[PDB]
C-alpha cells in the first residue's frame, strides 16, 4: 500500500517482483547505445529480454551496425519512460527500422562472419560425397537424410 | 523382429581401478547406441547425487582469508583440498565430520574421526601440512548430500546463518561422475547381424557405485519422459482457487511458538495444546491459567503475540479438519 | 620439432582431433584444432561496469 | 534434494493437422537438449511405419527411361511413389496394382481398393498421361520397415525406391530459456513436426516416447 512498503519489497526481491517485472516491460522498448556515436545508428531501440549475469546480449548484425565488436566494448542503455518516447523508439529506432544507412541505399544488416562461412559450408559440393546420386520428394525429405 | 523389437540389458559393471569403471549395455537395436549413449552422458554429467563437502570450521581461524601458525598452507588452500575430498554418506543426508590432528606431518583424509554411515572414498588424499611439533587443528566439517553444483554465493538463505564467524563456506561442487566416455561396438548376438552393444566408461569420484549411477540415470531418463509419454493440453493454473482461509499454524500445538517446556506445561496444565482452541481464549484466562505470574507469563506475552496473531481471537470456523 | 614432440606422446601430428557435439552427439566432420593454450584475465572484469 | 522437475506444457498448436508444434516447460538445465535430441533421433530413423519400396512397371523395367505416355520421367514416378503414406492392417507386407487409362493425372485413388491397405491421401497425384489413348500399369511392394532406407543401401531385374518408413516426414526442437520465480533458466523446449498424416503428429510423439520408455525399462527401479 505504501510506497516505502514497496521500496522494502525490492529490496528484498519477493518472488513476486520478478513477475511483476516480467509485466512492466512485456512491450516496453529500451535504447542501447555505442560510446562513439559516430553516425545515427549509434542508438537503437530494442525490446529486452531478462538474463542473468551482467553482461548485455544484443544481436550480432546489429553489432556490426554499431561498429562494436567483442573486445570488451562497453555499451549504454537508457529507458524512455513518457508515453511519446516509448511509441517513438518503438516506431522510428527500433532495429527493424533502421536496415539501410542514411549515407547510402546499402542494407546495414549484414551478415558479417561465422554465418557466412556456415552457408558457405553449407552450399558446396564435394565431387563424391555420401549420398551422391539420389533423388528427394522435397527439401524436408534432404533435411531428414542429413540429420 | 519387424516391429516391436528387443531391449537391452546390463551385462558388466567391469571396473579397472577404483573409479575408472567400464559397463556395457547390450543389446541396443540401431541407432539406439548413439542415442541412449548421448542420452545417459548427459543425464551422468548433469545430475548425480554427491555429498562434498559445503561448510567448514577451524577453531583457529576467523576467515578464510588467514593463516594459522603451524600448517604449512593456507586456509584457502585447505578448503581448495577440502572441496577437493570426496565421501560417501550413507545413513543421512547430512552429516558433520571432525578432524583433530597434532603433531609434524601430512594430515590427510583418514585421519578424520570417521563414523559408520560416513565412509571416506580414499584416505590417502592430503589436506594439509603441519610443520612444528606443538602445531594442532580441529575443524568441523559440515557434508550434506545434494545434485548438481551451488557455488557458495547464492546458497545464503538468512542473515544469520554465516554470524558464526568461524564458518567457512566451501562452495559445495558435487558430482561423483568427472568424464563419460562411450562407444558403440558390433555385439556379439547369438543369432543377427549388426546389433550394437555400448561400452560405457565413467571416471569417478569412487562414491558412486557403477551401474548404481547408470540405473539412477535412467530412471531419472524415465521418469523426465513420462512428462510426454502421455502428453496432453494440460495447464496446472486452475484459477479461482476454493479453500477455507483457517490458519494452518492454528493445527499445530501451541508449544511450536520457541519458548520454554515450563510454559509448555503452563498451557498444559490448563489442558491447552492447540492454537485452534486457545485462539478463543483472551487473557482472561491466564492469571487463573495454574502459575502464571510473571516469568512464564512474560514468555506467554512475548513469543505468542508478537509473532502477528493476537492472544484469543474471536473465529466460528474450527477445526477444518482436525 | 613440434611434431617429433607430438610422436612423442600418441598424439596426431596434425594437431586436430575429431571432437563431438555434447548436445546431439554426432561428430563434427573436418577435425578441429584443440590443444592447451594459455589463458589471461584482465581487470576489467564485469562487476566493476556493469 | 534428489527429485527433478517435470514440465507445466503449455501449448499443443495444430496447425495444418499434419504439422504440429508442441511445446515444453520448465526443463531443467540441460534436459531439454538431450530429451530433444533422443526424441529426433528417434523418430527419424528408428519409428516403424509403412512405405512403398519395390516398384515394377510392366512395360519399362528402368529407373532410366523414355517411356511415352507420360509427360514425366519414371525419375518422376519412382519420386511420387516415394511419399505415397499408406497405413497397413496386421499384414506385413502386401502389393498393389494400379492398372488405369484416361487423359490426366494418375492419382492414388485409382489403386484397387483392398481390404488390408488404406491410403492416406487419396487426392495424391503419382503421375500425369498423354491424354488419349494411355494405359501404363504398374505393380507396387511396400514392407513394414524400421526408417529410412535409401535404395543404394539396398541394392545388392526388380526396381527399387528409397524406402521411407518413419511416418515423421521432418522434425525440429529448439529449446529456449524459461523463468521460475527465483530460477536462473530453464530449458524450454518446442518441438515442431511434420509427418505423413498416418499418424497425428502428438501421437508420434507419444509412440516414440513409449518406444523409448519400453527400451530403458530395463534399468530403472520405481
Ligand atoms: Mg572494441
Amino acid at each position: 500500500t505504501t510506497i516505502k512498503a514497496a521500496k522494502k519489497m525490492v529490496e528484498r526481491e519477493e518472488a513476486v517482483v520478478w513477475d511483476i517485472l516480467d509485466e512492466v516491460i512485456r512491450e516496453h522498448p529500451v535504447l542501447l547505445n555505442r560510446a562513439p556515436t559516430l553516425h545515427r545508428l549509434g542508438i537503437q531501440a530494442f525490446e529486452p529480454v531478462l538474463i542473468e549475469g551482467k553482461a548485455i546480449q544484443l544481436h550480432p548484425l546489429v553489432c556490426a551496425a554499431y561498429n562494436a565488436d567483442f573486445d570488451g566494448d562497453q555499451m549504454a542503455v537508457h529507458v524512455p519512460l513518457t508515453l511519446e518516447a516509448q511509441l517513438e523508439a518503438r516506431a522510428l529506432m527500433m532495429s527493424t527500422n533502421n536496415i539501410l544507412s542514411p549515407a547510402n541505399g546499402e542494407p546495414i544488416i549484414v551478415p558479417s562472419q561465422d554465418v557466412v562461412l556456415g552457408l558457405y559450408y553449407m552450399t558446396r559440393d564435394c565431387v563424391n560425397a555420401k549420398g551422391e546420386g539420389m533423388v528427394l520428394t522435397g527439401p524436408k525429405e534432404a533435411e531428414r537424410l542429413y540429420r | 523382429s519387424v516391429t516391436e523389437f528387443l531391449k537391452p540389458r546390463l551385462v558388466d559393471i567391469e571396473q579397472v581401478s577404483s573409479t575408472h569403471a567400464k559397463v556395457t549395455l547390450e543389446p541396443l537395436e540401431r541407432g539406439f547406441g548413439h542415442t541412449l549413449g548421448n542420452a545417459l552422458r548427459r543425464i551422468l554429467l548433469s545430475s548425480m547425487p554427491g555429498c562434498a563437502v559445503t561448510e567448514v570450521e577451524i577453531d583457529g581461524v576467523l576467515h578464510e582469508y588467514s593463516t594459522k601458525e603451524g600448517v604449512q598452507e593456507d586456509i584457502l588452500e585447505i578448503l581448495l583440498n577440502l572441496k577437493g575430498l570426496a565421501v560417501r554418506v550413507q545413513g543421512k543426508d547430512e552429516v558433520i565430520l571432525t578432524l583433530n590432528k597434532s603433531g609434524i606431518g601430512p594430515v590427510t583424509a583418514a585421519d578424520i574421526t570417521h563414523d559408520g554411515d560416513v565412509e571416506i572414498v580414499k584416505p590417502q588424499h592430503v589436506i594439509c601440512h603441519l610443520t612444528d611439533e606443538n602445531a594442532s587443528i580441529s575443524m568441523r566439517i559440515k557434508v550434506q548430500r545434494g545434485r548438481g553444483y551451488v557455488p557458495a554465493s547464492t546458497r545464503i538463505h538468512s542473515e544469520e546463518d554465516e554470524r558464526p564467524i568461524g564458518r567457512l563456506l566451501v562452495d559445495a561442487c558435487y558430482s561423483p561422475v568427472e568424464r563419460i566416455a562411450y562407444n558403440v561396438e558390433a555385439a556379439r548376438v547369438e543369432q543377427r547381424t549388426d546389433l550394437d552393444k555400448l561400452v560405457i566408461e565413467m571416471e569417478t569420484n569412487g562414491t558412486i557405485d557403477p551401474e548404481e549411477a547408470i540405473r539412477r540415470a535412467a530412471t531419472i531418463l524415465a521418469e523426465q519422459l513420462e512428462a510426454f509419454v502421455d502428453l496432453r493440453d494440460v495447464r496446472q493454473p486452475e484459477v479461482k482457487e476454493e479453500k477455507p482461509e483457517f490458519d494452518p499454524i492454528l493445527l499445530r500445538p501451541v508449544d511450536d511458538l520457541e519458548l520454554t517446556v515450563r510454559s509448555a506445561n503452563c498451557l498444559k496444565a490448563e489442558a491447552i495444546h492447540y492454537i485452534g482452541d486457545l485462539v478463543q481464549r483472551t487473557e482472561v484466562e491466564l492469571l487463573k491459567t495454574p502459575n502464571l505470574g510473571k516469568k512464564s507469563l512474560t514468555e506467554i506475552k512475548d513469543v505468542l503475540a508478537s509473532r502477528g496473531l493476537s492472544l484469543g481471537m474471536r473465529l466460528e470456523n474450527w477445526p477444518p479438519a482436525s | 620439432e613440434i611434431k617429433e614432440l607430438l610422436k612423442l606422446g600418441d598424439l596426431p601430428t596434425s594437431g586436430q582431433i575429431r571432437l563431438y557435439d555434447g548436445r546431439t552427439g554426432e561428430q563434427f566432420e573436418r577435425p578441429v584444432t584443440v590443444g592447451y593454450m594459455y589463458m589471461l584475465k584482465l581487470n576489467h572484469l564485469v562487476d566493476d561496469k556493469m
